[PDB]
């Protein structure tokens, strides 16, 4: 099971924009869906996550920047930036922590799956 | 390699091949030891063999942890009668025996292949220097945590020492882990994964809930004109698959109140079908007599009540089980044989209220002595929804146990006549 | 050990131009050849271009009309010059540095290649 | 672990400690087997042990390839006298002996711990089923390849069968490999890496070439008014470190023509320093007698001509620049081979450079008439010429051409000591040339 990113593009200042991270395969449930910033020559840092049951966790600047919403039944998560700025510009990656997959044969996987990156810049 | 696995199986197990293909896959993964593994099979599935074979195959020592010392002794005896070497670290063991075990563990290349230690002793300081020596010598090969559901307070049973067993696993991380459970709720599975500190990637081996020979469906008391007649019809239909076969198999009826089960048994007697109350009010000798009579064909369907055969035709549920896991366990009693079996549940508004009140009383009693009571209430609500769900029944059971949804083309109440299920739900909504 | 980093990544309008620079970290004697790779979400990796020691260059005709690669071994840096950019070349550009050769006074070395983080680009 | 390899070496080689920390690292990497390893050392550095130890350490029957059958026999005997299990599948083996070896390799649990086979033997159809069985049963622990430089045509040695050895490496890819070489240039190293198809992640263990005890310096005959006097002064300063120490060590001088060495020796004797030509024209008995005399301190500097070795030599004068830069390094290596400090001096001249270039071109043309080797030797000569004319750290140029780690010679390097003098000499050469 791999993660796929969609909706990546550079938008001018003050322009909202939507990213989508979708899983592949059949996963019964995901413990949480977390996102990670990344910059050239910079380790990947966590920003926010959405957990099943309506629980979600952000940071101060992260919360002021965007809002995330993940769903296990849909098996996908969506990030929405409002009032984007040149300061917050970095490629994004997906955690998929506690991705619990299984098949009718009973063989499953509890590993966290990372997908490709999606970059965004602002004038 | 697979050849070594089969040789060991023939040696310690005496079996030609693994009883369950899922068990074989889990044992192969454990032998590989590339990463931790989680496993959940019902009683008698062979998980003991699953976590015993790799320990013998592995060159290093395996450390098994089980909550109850009686189970540790039982497994030690089962390994002793077999070829695999085993030892026990019970505190009740004689001081000489404890010293001998400690010396064997401390000695390089200990003769023991699998070593059992109760969580209380594992967390004790006495076992600390031994573990330090083993990790320094990297002698430990695998860490098996039997009844791993005890860590999750939401599971059926709980053990506070598993919080320390998690850090125990934290030590000697090079040795893979094998977390075994009897019934793994997906929330309980995640809790076990998090608490025991298993590595993020793990291969989960869960036995599917669906059985091609088992059938599930719920008939509402308000929907049915007479629930007694419906129960009689279900008993008669499930007792014989074909007219030529005739009356065969066995029947079971469950209820909460022993007096209620006795009332049900007398009502079945009035109908004409032989039945046995087998309820708490019935004396112990009469209880065994009723159980026996049920085991023979003399009693086509007898009332089981609280207490529990090689082949049971069906499992009727007059009163819906307070715990959905309890309902699944009761259903498993039916269809244990290879022949087809059917399962029916009696859910009604009055019955729903009665079971809700009983669950509330149980939760209050438990609180008088949170997460465990919360899990019990969640199971009760899940069972209620399953009785009132709109979809496949096997799929709902699997979702509650958090395994892959079934491919039930046949043998599912919703699949056979989805329109009938929709009409029944509409009638229930109109009545309620 | 060697670490690679991209410099000069940004989205520009059609017909614009810029440069994507790739360097190395540590003590490297000489790279056999630096081979950029273009790969985007949902797009398979494609051999986009490559530069080897001595000045020999390899590339694709479409990419040639699009871009052009050029590297220096002494600097151990490869630059991909963006000119007449188009919205089709929107894939993340990873820097291979095929055939890395490392040296130390102890004599221990590493022949493995080190891939950079990379950076994408978009056009109106 | 470290104790295991130390005990294995004590049992096999009987060495209390490893020859060099590079050997420690290479043996550790080979034993780990995580990936291929390219380890290169000069002759006599016990490079063979780096693969002999892990081969016995691993349970799998390791297999190694060497070009020469005399060589393979020598190493087999050296391992036998040390009780190390070893066998050879060469064609020299009798029919019955060859069949016995083939059966031992084919049958499970091979008795041989390390098996040496000539490159052409692996290509032989008879051994094909054997290799198939070993790869199927993962019986090949490690696949070392002695003289890996033979795969590359640029190296001093070349073998067409190393190309097939590369495909053989392609087989049994699960097991790692060990690539040995006496003197491998970075181009040769890259060629060996590419031809052998070694797993790309490889730990390279190549001994650095700088000699803290050795010192290098280039001289221009045209610049010096009296080159003979300069050589005499260098000899006088080198033969004695201190007044109390007195005369010590030896000396050697090279040349392309025997008459040139004879004239140089005559001039040296006329100056006062004893020196014998030791040229090829000198008869064998006379040549060996001169070599023995130069071995002692009786002759402060004896002309070596084509060939010398000696335990400790103070300096090595190069009246005529060598044919190959690697050849020149090897000629200078015997100088200061011991731990005592030494000083190396070159005598580069435009006329000599042109003469050697013309001779090398003629040799390359003759070889082509009977191509890659000619280009490689021309490149080596060009590198030597650049070293002669390079106005920078000499050890740095040596490392660059040999591709080993650059040096950190704070002392003992002419360029690093007085770079202004090097610039002045370069400017003088430019003005003269
Ligand atoms: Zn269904
Ligand atoms: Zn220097």
């Amino acid at each position: 099971v791999q993660l796929v990113e969609n909706g990546g593009g550079c938008v001018k200042a003050g322009g909202s924009l939507r990213l989508s991270c979708a899983a592949s395969g059949s996963i019964f449930s995901i413990n949480r869906m977390t996102w990670y910033r990344q910059a050239p020559g910079k380790e990947r840092e966590w920003v926010a996550a959405i957990t099943s049951g309506g629980s979600t966790n952000y940071a101060d600047s992260v919360k002021g920047r965007f809002t995330i919403s993940r769903d296990n039944a849909e098996n996908t998560v969506y990030l929405q930036m409002n009032s984007l700025k040149p300061e917050d510009t970095a490629v994004y990656y997906c955690e998929a922590y506690g991705t619990y997959t299984l098949a009718p044969t009973g063989e499953g996987e509890y590993d966290d799956y990372w997908g490709q990156g999606t970059q965004v810049m602002v004038s | 390699p697979e050849r070594r696995v089969r040789s060991t199986l023939k040696k310690v197990f005496g079996f030609d091949s693994f009883k369950t293909p899922l068990q074989e896959s889990a044992t192969m993964a454990v032998v590989k030891g590339n990463k931790d593994v989680f496993v959940c099979m019902p009683t008698g599935a062979g998980k003991s063999l699953c976590y015993q074979l790799p320990a013998l195959l592995a060159k290093g020592i395996t450390i098994v942890v089980s909550p109850l010392i009686a189970l540790i002794q039982d497994q030690v005896d089962h390994l002793l009668t077999l070829k695999v070497r085993v030892s026990s670290l019970n505190s009740k063991l004689s001081a000489q025996e404890r010293k001998e075990l400690l010396a064997d563990l401390e000695r390089e290349k200990p003769q023991t292949k699998i070593l059992y230690i109760t969580p209380e002793m594992a967390a004790s300081s006495s076992f600390q220097p031994t573990l330090n020596s083993l990790v320094s010598r990297h002698l430990l090969s695998y860490l098996v945590v039997d009844e791993a559901h005890c860590v999750s307070q939401w599971g059926h049973d709980f053990r506070p020492d598993y919080l320390r067993l998690g850090a125990l696993r934290s030590r000697l991380g090079h040795a893979p882990c094998v977390a075994l459970t009897a019934t793994a709720t997906p929330q309980v599975q995640e809790d076990v994964f998090a608490a025991l500190h298993l590595k993020k990637p793990v291969a989960i081996f869960k036995t599917p809930c669906f059985r091609a020979n088992l059938f599930y469906d719920v008939q509402f008391k308000e929907l049915i004109s007479d629930p007694y007649g419906n129960l009689k019809d279900f008993c008669l239909k499930a007792l014989g698959q074909e007219a030529d076969k005739g009356l065969s198999g066995c029947g079971i009826v469950y209820c909460r109140t022993r007096e209620a089960c006795e009332q049900l048994a007398i009502e079945l007697s009035c109908r004409g079908v032989n039945a046995k109350a087998y309820h708490a009010g019935l004396k112990a000798s009469e209880r065994t007599l009723v159980q026996n009579d049920w085991m023979e064909e003399k009693v086509p369907v007898i009332v089981a009540t609280i207490s529990f055969k090689a082949n049971v035709r069906f499992v009727a549920h007059w009163n819906i089980a307070k715990s959905m896991a309890g309902y699944y366990q009761e259903s498993g009693r039916a269809g244990r044989d290879g022949k087809p079996s059917w399962c029916r549940l009696y859910y009604s508004r009055n019955d729903r209220d009665q079971v809700s009140f009983l669950i509330r009383k149980e939760v209050a009693k438990l609180q008088e002595k949170k997460a465990s009571d919360k899990a019990t209430i969640m199971a009760f609500d899940a069972l209620v929804t399953f009785c009132e769900e709109l979809g496949c029944r096997h799929a709902a059971i699997a979702k509650y146990f958090g395994d892959a949804l079934p491919a039930c083309a046949k043998g599912c109440d919703h699949c056979q006549n989805p329109t009938a299920v929709r009409r029944r739900l509409e009638a229930l909504e109109r009545s309620s």
